[PDB]
C-alpha cells in the first residue's frame, strides 16, 4: 500500500499483528516459511527479522458500505530500502522544478528563508544515501566485490 | 540594430530562470556507524596433575 516494490529494496525489519481466531503455532510456521521463501528478501545482518502480535478480538466493520466481516485478520508493517526509490522520485521532481526555481515566491511570501529550502534538498539527497549505505553486504571497512546477487 | 524609419518596437528578453549551477546534490554523506572486530577466546578448565 505504497507504490514502491518491496523486491526492489530489502526489508530491514517487520511487525505482524494478528486478530481473532488465531494459532501461535501456525503463525510460527508461516513466519518461518516466509524466512524460508527468499523471494521475500530481507538484509542479512538483521537475523531476527520479525516482531509478532496476537489479539483475540474478531475483525470489525461498519454497516451500510465498505468491507465485509471476517473471522481472522492480519496487519503487516515493515521498514524497507525501497522507500528510497519513492523519495528519490520525489526529490528529482524537486530538482526539475528548482532548476527553474518555480513556486518559491509563495514560500518567501508567507515566511521562509531561501537557505532553508536549499538545505532541505541536500538533506533529502543525504537521505537517498543513508538508505543506499544500509543496502550493503557483510562489510564495514572496504572490500566489496562487483558481483551482485540482489 | 538598423531598420525602418520612425518608431521601432521596444523588446526586453532577459530569461529569468537560473542556468546550470554548482548543485551536483547527489553525494554520499552518512554511512551507518559500522565497526569491524576481530575476536578471540582461550579455553581455561582446571588443569592439575
Amino acid at each position: 500500500m505504497v507504490k514502491c516494490d518491496p523486491r526492489h529494496g530489502k526489508y530491514m525489519a517487520c511487525c505482524l499483528l494478528y486478530r481473532g481466531d488465531v494459532v501461535p503455532k501456525d503463525v510460527n510456521a508461516a513466519i518461518a516459511t516466509i524466512k524460508t521463501k527468499r523471494s521475500i528478501q530481507f538484509v542479512d545482518w538483521c537475523p531476527t527479522g520479525f516482531k509478532v502480535g496476537i489479539n483475540y478480538q474478531p475483525p470489525t466493520v461498519v454497516p451500510g458500505g465498505d468491507l465485509a466481516k471476517v473471522q481472522r485478520a492480519v496487519c503487516m508493517l515493515s521498514n524497507t530500502t525501497a522507500i528510497a526509490e519513492a523519495w528519490a522520485r520525489l526529490d528529482h521532481k524537486f530538482d526539475l522544478m528548482y532548476a527553474k526555481r518555480a513556486f518559491v515566491h509563495w514560500y518567501v511570501g508567507e515566511g521562509m528563508e531561501e537557505g532553508e529550502f536549499s538545505e532541505a534538498r541536500e538533506d533529502m539527497a543525504a537521505l537517498e544515501k543513508d538508505y543506499e549505505e544500509v543496502g550493503v553486504d557483510s562489510v564495514e571497512g572496504e572490500g566489496e566485490e562487483e558481483g551482485e546477487e540482489y | 540594430s538598423p531598420g525602418t524609419p520612425g518608431s521601432r518596437s521596444r523588446t526586453p528578453s532577459l530569461p529569468t530562470p537560473p542556468t546550470r549551477e554548482p548543485k551536483k546534490v547527489a553525494v554520499v554523506r552518512t554511512p551507518p556507524k559500522s565497526p569491524s572486530s576481530a575476536k578471540s577466546r582461550l579455553q581455561t578448565a582446571p588443569v592439575p596433575m
